[PDB]
């Protein structure tokens, strides 16, 4: 078995190239094809590369696919760039058994400014203590491109289990906005020195932290 | 600093032009064994005087100085024999180094490494990996091949021809050979690292690597499936489904990627020129010259007496029985080597083939056969000269059989229809070579007899009058899928006598091997012939008739089965080829390297009704890389297709371009088309 | 051209089955291997199984094995995934798509359907419980304060949220839900305003969840310490 890795997410202009790559984590990205596919907002996935480098009827010269043995990776180009190829993209390979997908890469075409995100995380309310329940509230918001990551921490460990995390959509001002929650226990809140929530944009992290002994 | 190596330079490029190896489209250093290769190598210092080299190489997975999978070299002024490593000179740090394998060295994929000598201690590094292959050019390996021109064909050409048909219209397809293709070489060795023999014995299943007579029958069992989960699972039944229709494949480079990249699973399906087709690339990618050889009317003898027998009823009926059969056509390969194992009048071309037909050793696999042997009826020498024999130059026996009463006789001996117009492209061109005198003497000789005793030997009837009637089946007018096929069947009385004679004809679709689909059409007849009069019988078979029944061999077996009171039947034979639609290729421009050059496909629907479903598959080494894929919208009855595509030449020369048009109504239409590719 | 049409999705409980039809045309069926692949709200594709063009070989993501069953069927052209004891992460839209390989066993999706929509949930009809997410105290007086309400806890989607019904407008945003492992949703909604604001503007969030006919009013009150 083995997974695929590609970016969260890659941009750049009209008119230009860019590559999203795919990592495999073990055995030899040459020993089966790779596939990718293109997924627009409410619509199934549709294939752009099969076996590793050809092209479907109808799929663009403007899209290539390449094998690169020395990353153990494949890489999906797209030239030329267009408004209309802002999508996500998969890669996708297998071996005897099994199917895998990788995460897939959000490819914002860039019409904007970049704009990073404001941060502001909400401690449990007393109501929510009072209902024997705890949730801290990670907002964000105004940024672009419309892609980030969440990592949550406890004390300065990472915490994955409990957190839900929305993708980014667009606010009233044609920016980015993301939410992102993490449940504990009363006793988990009230026992640690404090929570944090960090946001990674564009290779940029930004971390807010709350503590139990602070609305004290 | 004690001596260490710094670094390495393997002059990939220029070793590879003088190994004949620069054509494969890779990266990796692929060199020919017995032949010497030059790097430089950066040193920390100079060397000293109490200080010294060994090179190491090593191939497989349990290498050993006395198998020859392992070779520890001091880096001196002389070649001893085996490997060598000569300084041929010192500048500074770096030393300039001639490095040579022994030209019995076992082929395949080899680990370098360097031993230092210094200030009483000893290091060791490894340097890199090289590709090792078998050397046509040098005239003490076993594969020497002497003159250029056929090395070229036999080696270094990536696109060929291979003849089908039958004896009444042999045709061509092109294949692309392809050896030169991105990880073809690499799947190709893979191949032997997946042997029953390699699974079994690594060690030494790779010391016998040195001998093409080896890999030949490694390969000859790899390529197919049985047994082994090799490269391709043959089909003969008419029904293909989870698979390609075996017509449709163009070439061996897909099938070989299919086969690695699902997990070296079989590709799904071949018949005999595909086996061929994809043997061949193999050999002349790791360096045994070879070519793809068509037999017509080929004989497969199940049980070693160099007879086959094929049964019709009163009817006219052809009648599945017994094991044996005839193809209307077989093919095969042949390898070019020395044979150190039978001796020196039997070297040269060597039946391979890949086609699983019979066990040998316990395993589908066959060969390699002296062609020579095979000519001369030596069907005591290894290997599976008996079967190959038969294939050529079987007797044929021609049984009644009625299965009212379980009588069978027997109605004609053939000793010369067995084996015609053994086919070969000939070297430079598209021309058909005909090598039927190479693998028996002429039919009709005292000598084709001679040898057929003599061959017998190593492994009551009552003859009538000549018949009354003699009969021969002719085709009127043009034969093509969509079209009525019509037929004469002409008869003659040679006798005396008026003569009454009955007739019973039959017609059924068939596979190429002589599998029987299903009847499509019969008649019977009755014809008063005075002495020496000629009469016809006209025979028409509608579209609609045989339309549902047709595979894409595109064949149809015809019988007409006749007798006279007190004369023994006459059985008149003709399988017919119906043509399928005609479908072009061409250029729109002029082809140079590096540049997009527009290419058009024609086709017209020749039926009225519509045909959909339609794809076109088109591939050719050096003018697209893989295998373009391009639906073609539903035609209407008698509407034509025009579809344009680019390619992008990559090698100059004369290269070939190959399509296959399928649809619901014609599977594996076949075009193809010469490129002169210009600098 | 292709037609892959899904169907038999629906509201489920955990625990329970459900059985997934896929029916297939335009061609030839029995020539290609069959995939199911599902994906969860706002989240990647992930194979769930595959059946081989002569269903002799069969495989399934370790995520679903044991549980889940495929099958197909040549003279129906149809797929079928049968899904037995559900659980929440269950959760997804269920795509059918044809093998793009023909002859050799390797894997690649050629055609996707546009799916069948399966939710896992124990749940009935339940309106949200809203609290409040109260403005900094450290709210620097010539700059901007977030404040909102945590709507937590509803039972089918949609909620919609105004503020001061419907007289502030400007830096408003209202989240997507998510789906939790309860089978229940979450969202908030969230105003950037001025520090200034704060001792005198007074901010309630009014939540709307048609399904369980309530209306929910919160007040939110910048934090004492
Ligand atoms: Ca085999
Ligand atoms: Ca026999
Ligand atoms: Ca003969
Ligand atoms: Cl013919």
């Amino acid at each position: 078995n083995f997974m695929l890795t590609q970016p969260h997410s890659v941009s750049e202009s009209p008119g230009k190239t860019v590559t999203i790559s795919c990592t495999r984590s073990s055995g030899s990205i040459d020993s089966n094809y790779v596939q990718w596919y293109q997924q627009r907002p409410g619509s199934a996935p549709t294939i752009v590369i099969h076996e590793d480098n050809q092209r479907p009827s109808g799929v663009p010269d403007r899209f290539s696919g390449s094998i690169d043995t020395s990353s153990n990776s494949a890489s999906l180009t797209i030239s030329g760039l267009k408004t209309e190829d802002e999508a996500d993209y998969y890669c996708q390979s297998y071996d005897p058994s099994n199917v895998v997908f990788g995460g897939g890469t959000k490819l914002t075409v860039l019409g904007q400014p970049k704009a990073a995100p404001s941060v502001t995380l909400f401690p449990p309310s007393s109501e929510e203590l009072q209902a024997n329940k705890a949730t801290l509230v990670c907002l964000i918001s105004d940024f672009y491109p419309g892609a980030v990551t969440v990592a949550w921490k406890a004390d300065s460990s990472p915490v994955k289990a409990g957190v839900e995390t929305t993708t980014p959509s667009k606010q009233s001002n044609n920016k980015y906005a993301a939410s992102s929650y993490l449940s504990l226990t009363p006793e988990q809140w009230k026992s640690h020195r404090s929570y944090s929530c960090q946001v990674t944009h564009e290779g940029s992290t930004v971390e807010k932290t709350v503590a139990p002994t602070e609305c004290s | 600093a004690a001596l260490g190596v710094q670094s390495i330079n393997w002059q990939t490029a220029f070793n590879r032009q003088a190994h004949h190896t620069d054509k494969f489209s890779s990266q990796e250093l692929i060199l020919r064994r017995g032949q010497n290769f030059q790097v430089l190598m950066i040193m920390n210092k100079g060397l000293g005087s109490n200080e010294r080299l060994e090179f190491i190489v090593s191939t497989g997975p349990y290498p050993s100085e006395s198998a020859m999978t392992k070779a520890v070299f001091p880096l001196s002024n002389g070649s001893s024999g085996g490997w060598s490593a000569v300084l041929q000179a010192s500048n500074g740090n770096t030393l300039t180094i001639s490095i040579s394998s022994p030209a019995s060295a076992p082929i395949g994929r080899y680990t370098m490494a360097l031993q230092i000598f210094s200030q009483g201690g000893i290091s060791s590094v490894k340097l890199g990996t090289f590709i090792l292959l078998f050397n046509p050019w040098l005239n003490v390996d076993s594969v020497f091949m002497g003159n250029h021109a056929e090395r070229e064909e036999y080696v270094q050409e990536d696109a060929g021809i291979i003849f089908v048909g039958s004896t009444n219209r042999i045709g061509m397809i092109g294949w692309n050979f392809g050896q030169f293709e991105e990880d073809i070489l690499s799947i190709c060795l893979s191949i032997l690292d997946r042997s029953l023999n390699f699974r079994r014995d690594a060690a030494t299943d790779v010391a016998s690597r040195n001998d093409p007579k080896y890999v030949g029958r490694v390969l000859s069992a790899m390529i197919n499936s049985n047994d082994d989960n090799g490269v391709l699972a043959g089909n003969w039944s008419g029904t293909y489904t989870g698979g390609r229709d075996p017509r449709s494949w163009n070439g061996s480079v897909e099938i070989l990627k299919n086969w690695k990249k699902s997990g070296f699973s079989p590709v799904r399906y071949g018949q005999c020129w595909v086996f061929a087709g994809t043997l061949n690339t193999a050999l002349r990618s790791l360096g045994i010259p070879s070519r793809v050889i068509t037999n017509f009317n080929s004989a497969h003898d199940t049980d070693r007496n160099l007879s086959v027998d094929v049964y019709y009823d009163p009817m006219g009926n052809p009648l599945d029985k017994g094991s044996d059969s005839v193809w209307n056509f077989h093919v095969w390969n042949e390898g070019w080597f020395v044979r150190s194992d039978l001796g020196p009048s039997y070297g040269g071309w060597q039946v391979l083939d890949a086609t699983p037909q019979e066990r040998s050793q316990g395993v589908f696999q066959c060969g390699p056969a002296s062609v020579i042997g095979v000519r001369e009826g030596d069907v005591q020498l290894n290997f599976d000269m008996p079967f190959i024999f038969a294939e050529v130059n079987a007797d044929r026996i021609t049984w009644l059989y009625d299965n009212t009463t379980g009588k069978q006789w027997k109605n004609s001996v053939n000793s010369h229809t067995i084996g015609r117009y053994i086919s070969t492209k000939a070297v430079g061109s598209n021309a058909r070579m005909d090598v039927t005198d190479k693998y028996k003497y002429p039919e009709g000789s005292d000598q084709e007899r001679q040898v057929f005793q003599k061959a017998l030997g190593k492994l009551l009837e009552t003859e009538e009058q000549e018949p009354s009637i003699i009969g021969k089946l002719k085709v009127a007018g043009m034969l093509a899928v969509g079209k009525e096929v019509n037929l004469v069947l002409l008869l003659k009385n040679l006798s005396r006598d008026t003569k009454t004679v009955t007739v019973n004809m039959t017609a059924w679709t068939i596979i190429y091997n002589g599998t029987l689909v299903h009847e499509v059409w019969k008649d019977s007849a009755t014809m008063s012939l005075d002495p020496e009069e000629e009469a016809e019988h006209p025979i028409k078979i509608s579209y609609a008739q045989y339309e549902k029944y047709l595979k894409s061999d595109n064949m149809i077996r015809i019988t007409a089965v006749c007798k006279v009171p007190d004369e023994s039947e006459v059985v008149v034979e003709r399988d017919i080829i119906l043509d399928n639609p005609t479908l072009t290729l061409e250029v729109l421009n002029e082809a140079r390297v590096r540049k997009p050059v527009n290419v058009q496909m024609l086709f017209s629907n020749p039926l009225d009704e519509p045909v959909r479903d339609c794809v076109l598959m088109v591939e050719g080494s050096g003018l697209l890389l893989g295998n373009l894929k391009i639906d073609v919208p539903t035609l209407g009855p008698k509407e034509g297709s025009r579809v344009r595509f680019d390619i992008l030449p990559s090698r100059s020369g004369t290269k070939q371009l190959l399509a296959d048009f399928s649809c619901n109504k014609f599977p594996a239409i076949k075009a193809m088309l010469s490129i002169d590719v210009a600098e | 051209e292709v037609q892959l049409v899904e169907s038999g999705g629906g509201l489920v409980q955990p625990g329970r089955s459900l059985r997934l039809s896929c029916t297939a045309s335009g061609f030839t069926f029995d020539d290609y291997a069959m995939h199911w692949v599902r994906q969860a709200p706002g989240k990647g594709l992930e194979w769930v199984s595959r059946i081989s063009w002569n269903s002799r070989s069969i495989a399934y993501a370790d995520s679903v094995k044991g549980r889940f069953t495929i099958s197909r069927d040549s003279a129906k052209n149809s797929l079928y995934l049968q899904m037995n004891s559900l659980r929440t992460e269950d959760t997804a839209l269920y795509y059918c798509a044809k093998d793009h390989y023909l002859g050799s066993d390797s894997y690649g999706m050629d055609v996707w359907g546009q799916g069948t929509t399966v939710t896992v949930s124990s749940a009935s009809t339940k309106g949200p419980s809203v609290f409040p997410l109260a403005p900094s105290s450290k709210s620097t007086s010539g700059g901007t304060a977030a404040l909102g309400c945590l709507v937590k806890d509803y039972f089918p989607e949609p909620v919609t949220v105004s503020w001061n019904s419907g007289a502030l407008t400007s830096g408003v945003h209202t989240f997507p839900a998510v789906l939790q492992s309860s089978g229940l949703y979450s969202l908030s909604s969230v105003v950037t305003v001025p520090s200034s604001s704060l001792g005198t503007q007074t901010y309630i969030c009014n939540v709307n969840h048609k399904p369980s006919n309530t209306k929910v009013d919160k007040r939110v009150e910048p934090k004492s310490c």
